[PDB]
């Protein structure tokens, strides 16, 4: 941080904790030892200052569809050896229970589109062959997978 | 007149009568009164559960405006519950304009695609809260002031374009001295999203602070406790509807308004279906005005007939022949059902108070789970009951007396009619712990019984859950496939009963055409398909068969199963 | 970051790049060294890249937004290797480690 | 494709079961009117042309009140046309509007000011190509959010549920009824040029 404004702002924010130890009772070593961990905590943010059940499965399926080539789909899901239909097939494969195609899942899809988690690619008038892309970070999908007890790394073709 | 080329057609020419009648009128009046009370209580609960955040917002705004006498900004996380935002915002604006500032402007992202339109709408709403540019806004503020700040609400910032946001932030930063400005952010996703929308050159000008709102699950628990587990409302629900509503809520939306809609529809259907649902003191007085046909209807009840079979033959004849004695006995049974409802609710609440401190929560955490698992079957007939009892028998004395103190608070609050000796014993207190556990077990066996085991329960219960499913959670694909595959279920024509998956030639043209399409490849050749259809229907004429084929193809294309392809002539994919 | 960009241009002759590759190879550089004081997280590096793009030293190709994020976006450098070497020669307090990485 | 005019001579089959099926559907008019009058909108879905059933419902129950019928299967219908028709007849206003949103604001304000106006909407083939715009459905939902407007809609396309979002679902306040009529789609495919 060479910005004068930002460094001055940081000094203004952190000065009261600088002056607490002397109020509590020119001891350079004492001040530095008392203040060092707070400085490390502050540096963690220099410039910085619970989904429904089926939504998590939709999100992880969308991530898999986005980051897995289509050629390997059967290799990961077929028991013996991107468009919406691929997503539906992958979702049906993943979930152990038979899920009915209730309109509420389509409402969930549209809401996820609204929340800027899934981006619509094709034309708005074309709602029979729509295209989607996933914009969720890998750490986020790993974290949400852990809360579901699912290992997404075992199915990612790129890592394998 | 409804088939012309022009698509625009227009034509020019009591509430209760559509429901048909006197009993129907009374039922409609009771429906209106009960819905009024229910939604009023819902609003009362909605207002109550936000004080601890509203006061914090007020104090934050006061602290921020104290300096003016760097743009202060408060971040408010509201979750995915898109329906709750409007009600919460109504309450929020009713708080601020009543306390701190009569200038509140809430804005959408849909109606502000450009900064020009944004400023136009902003100044237009500021005009009636009491070319267009920032100088005009400053002059208007000076005129109205000649010092309250101004509050602007951004509801859905996910749909907002960034550029207008940075422009508004940078322009407003240079005129803070001219007029104060404070921003309130409502974010559905995690607060991290704000870092991905504003460049740091713009973000550095804001002093952001974070609040968080109430969780939806606690809201649902409070609503369920206040509106269904209480004794102030005569209507009750069977277990199937509770399970389906809970499934919908917990799996789809986490919204309470949908649950309220389901409850209202259940009440409406219950009053439409049962004529005897006309029926505390109101039912007491309404019994005297009962009609003979309704007396026969009461005589026809399944629970009533089982109860009559339980009684003696002489009492059987007396009930089946006499009316006033029947009215009095039904009155007594209604009072007994009332008492059963009272003690069931009290015992369940006390049991959950005991259960709330149990580790690993063998029988759940909240009211709803214990209530539904008690409604399903008897808890005491399951080995899980024994496991809970043996886990209860290992509690420490200090935790046991804390649980007893909470239960004693419950007793002193609303256990008012029966068993004060229970609280007396609690005050008195391994042997003592075992005695307490045995007494609790005796209470559970005595008082926790399914409502289906008592007669005349059908008056205050509803059981047509499948219609509720088919009217709220539709399955257009399943219904369409059922219509296409096995039209026997809709027609009951034995000519359609051959097998499953085979080809009934007697079936209509659309059904056989769809079934021929199913077995073919992913690309459908129209000439080969037409030949197959002609072969099926065979078991002047050619033109008629071709006409039926064309009509079926057009219908299927309209329904969406057909998309034309130009890769191969006369081919279609699914 | 600029030295990493030059290395990308050298290894991949006259081809675009994105943020992920630059981050990966900066991680490679800081991981080869035993215990150098460069323990920085993703957001600060992302902000640094945004600041660099703001100064118009890097320009996008076939501009589009929404469909593609700031990440995974084709970026190109608008500088010459000799210019970087000359500027780094006159840098006041360039550390030895980064200089030797640049020479490599 | 000119032969389509002469192809209309084919006789139907098993018409008796269709007659009983239509008779069964006829009994739900009173309940549907009760649900509409209390603030609910109903979509009818099922196999077969249900336009005849809607016409029967109109001529049986909607001959004493103001009602608007929109046969959206016509490829020339647009939301602005519906708005112009409503403004010119329902409110008897001739003045032009600078924008669609301004027209909607005027209509909403007028209907909020006048609580004595009740209007019924009958839309055929809501899944039409011209009505699949997101703004179209948003406008229709905002109109239907008022308690003085009643809406009956029909679905014939498979991917219809993708049209509605959670907020749009809350605004529309839908109830569903399964009504399979097995009627041929003669008129709805007649205007369509294959």
């Amino acid at each position: 941080c060479r910005d004068l404004k930002e460094l001055r702002h940081l000094a203004v924010l952190n000065f009261p904790k600088y002056c607490e130890p002397v109020v509590k009772g020119r001891d350079t070593r004492k001040l530095w030892r008392n203040i060092e961990p707070h400085l490390k905590k502050a540096m963690q943010t220099v410039y910085l200052r619970e989904l429904p059940y089926y939504s998590k499965f939709i999100l992880i399926a969308a991530y898999l569809a986005s980051y897995n080539p289509a050629r390997t789909d059967k290799r990961f899901f077929l028991k013996h050896h991107f468009p919406l239909d691929r997503l539906l097939a992958i979702l049906y494969s993943i979930v152990d229970s038979r899920v009915a195609p209730t309109a509420n899942i389509f409402s969930q899809i549209t809401s996820l589109v609204t929340l800027q988690l899934l981006t619509l690619v094709g034309h708005d008038d074309q709602l029979d062959g729509p295209k989607y892309k996933c914009t969720v970070s890998l750490d986020f999908i790993r974290a949400i997978a852990r809360t579901v007890n699912f290992d997404i790394i075992k199915y990612l073709y790129d890592f394998l | 007149t409804s088939s012309m080329s022009k698509g625009c057609f227009v034509f020019k020419p009591p509430i209760e009568d559509y429901f048909n009648p006197e009993d129907s009128k009374l039922r409609f009046e009771t429906y209106q009164l009960i819905w009024q009370q229910m939604k009023s209580e819902n609003e009362r609960l909605q207002e109550e559960l936000n004080k601890n955040l509203f006061d914090n917002l007020i104090e934050f705004l006061q602290k921020s405006h104290s300096g003016f006498q760097e743009i202060p900004t408060a971040a408010l996380v509201l979750g995915v519950n898109v329906t709750d935002h409007d009600l919460t915002f109504g309450s929020l604006t009713e708080a601020l304009q009543n306390n701190v500032t009569p200038y509140v402007v809430s804005l959408q992202a849909k109606d502000c695609p450009d900064m020009k339109h944004f400023l136009q709408k902003l100044i237009s709403q500021l005009m009636d809260c009491c070319h267009y540019s920032m100088d005009s806004l400053s002059s208007w503020y000076m005129t109205v002031t000649q010092s309250p700040p101004v509050v602007v609400i951004l509801k859905d910032m996910e749909s907002f374009a960034t550029k207008v946001l940075q422009d508004f932030i940078i322009i407003s930063s240079q005129h803070l001295h001219e007029f104060p400005l404070i921003l309130i952010f409502g974010i559905a996703t995690s607060p991290i999203i704000i870092h991905r929308l504003l460049p740091h050159a713009v973000s550095s000008l804001l002093c952001i602070e974070l609040f968080q709102s109430l969780s939806c699950k606690e809201h649902l628990t409070t609503v369920l406790d206040k509106l269904l587990l209480t004794t102030q409302f005569p209507f009750k629900i069977n277990e199937k509807v509770l399970q389906v509503l809970t499934n919908i809520f917990l799996y789809h939306d986490f919204s309470v308004q949908n649950f309220i809609k389901g409850l209202q529809l259940s009440l409406l259907e219950h009053f439409y279906s049962q004529p005897l649902s006309v029926l505390l003191p109101e039912a007491k007085r309404r019994i005297n005005f009962l009609s003979n046909n309704q007396c026969e209807n009461i005589r026809r009840l399944p629970s009533f007939r089982r109860y009559v079979e339980k009684q003696a033959s002489e009492k059987q004849v007396a009930l089946l022949t006499n009316e006033r004695y029947l009215k009095e006995e039904t009155q007594l049974l209604l009072e007994n059902l009332h008492v059963y409802h009272m003690n069931y609710f009290l015992v369940l609440r006390c049991l959950h108070k005991f259960t709330s401190s149990l580790p690993k929560y063998p029988l759940g955490r909240q009211i709803r789970e214990l209530y539904c698992t008690c409604l399903e079957k008897n808890i005491w007939d399951s080995e899980e009951y024994a496991s809970v009892l043996q886990l209860l028998r290992m509690l420490a004395k200090d935790e046991l007396m804390t649980i007893l103190e909470k239960c004693f608070k419950v007793f002193k609050s609303y256990c008012e009619n029966h068993l004060g000796s229970t609280a007396k014993r609690i005050e008195e207190f391994e042997v003592l712990r075992e005695n307490v556990v045995n007494f609790i077990d005796c209470l559970v066996r005595e008082y926790l019984l399914p409502p289906e085991t008592q007669p005349l329960h059908e008056v205050v219960y509803f059981s047509a859950a499948h219609a509720l499913r088919e009217h709220l959670n539709a399955a257009p694909r399943i219904a369409l496939h059922t219509a296409l595959n096995n039209p026997y279920y809709y027609l009951k024509n034995e000519a359609l009963k051959s097998e499953e998956g085979c080809i009934p030639n007697i079936a209509p043209d659309i059904c056989i055409a769809y079934k021929l399409h199913l077995e073919c490849s992913r690309l459908i050749n129209l000439v080969d398909w037409s030949e197959a259809f002609a072969t099926v229907v065979t078991a002047e004429m050619n033109e008629i068969i071709h006409a039926r084929f064309i009509r079926a193809v057009s219908e299927l294309e309209l329904l969406g199963f057909i998309k034309p392809t130009k890769q191969k002539t006369d081919h279609v994919a699914r | 970051l600029i030295i990493a960009m030059k290395h990308l241009n050298d290894i991949y002759e006259e081809e675009p790049f994105n943020f992920q590759m630059v981050y990966n190879e900066f991680q490679k550089f800081v991981q080869r060294k035993a215990h150098s004081v460069y323990n920085f997280e993703k957001p600060v590096v992302m902000k640094a890249f945004e600041h660099l793009q703001q100064l118009e030293l890097i320009k996008p190709m076939e501009r589009t937004s929404g469909n593609s994020q700031r990440e995974y976006q084709l970026m190109k450098l608008l500088l010459d290797n000799t210019q970087i070497m000359n500027a780094l020669q006159k840098y006041p307090n360039c550390p030895t480690d980064v200089r030797q990485w640049a020479t490599s | 494709q000119t032969l389509r005019n002469l192809l209309s001579k084919v006789s139907p089959s098993f018409s008796a079961e269709l007659k009983q099926l239509n008779q069964q559907y006829e009994k739900l008019f009173h309940k549907w009117m009760l649900q509409l009058h209390l603030g609910f909108n109903i979509v009818l879905y099922g196999l077969g042309s249900k336009r005849d059933l809607l016409e029967r419902f109109r001529t049986t129950m909607l001959q004493d009140s103001i009602h608007v019928v929109i046969n959206g299967f016509f490829p020339g219908i647009s939301v602005k046309s519906v708005l112009n028709s409503i403004t010119e007849e329902v409110l008897d206003h001739m003045g032009t509007f600078r924008s669609i949103l301004d027209q909607l604001d005027w209509i909403v304000n007028k209907f909020k000011e006048d609580s004595s106006l009740e209007l019924f909407l009958l839309i055929h083939n809501l899944d039409s190509q011209m009505l699949r715009g997101e703004k179209s459905q948003q406008i229709i939902g905002q109109l239907s959010s008022l308690h003085n407007i009643y809406l009956i809609a029909s679905i014939d396309h498979l991917n219809a549920p993708l049209m509605w979002d959670h907020a749009k679902q809350s605004l529309f306040n839908w109830l569903w009824y399964e009504t399979t009529t097995y009627s041929p789609y003669t008129e709805e495919t007649s205007y369509e040029n294959s």
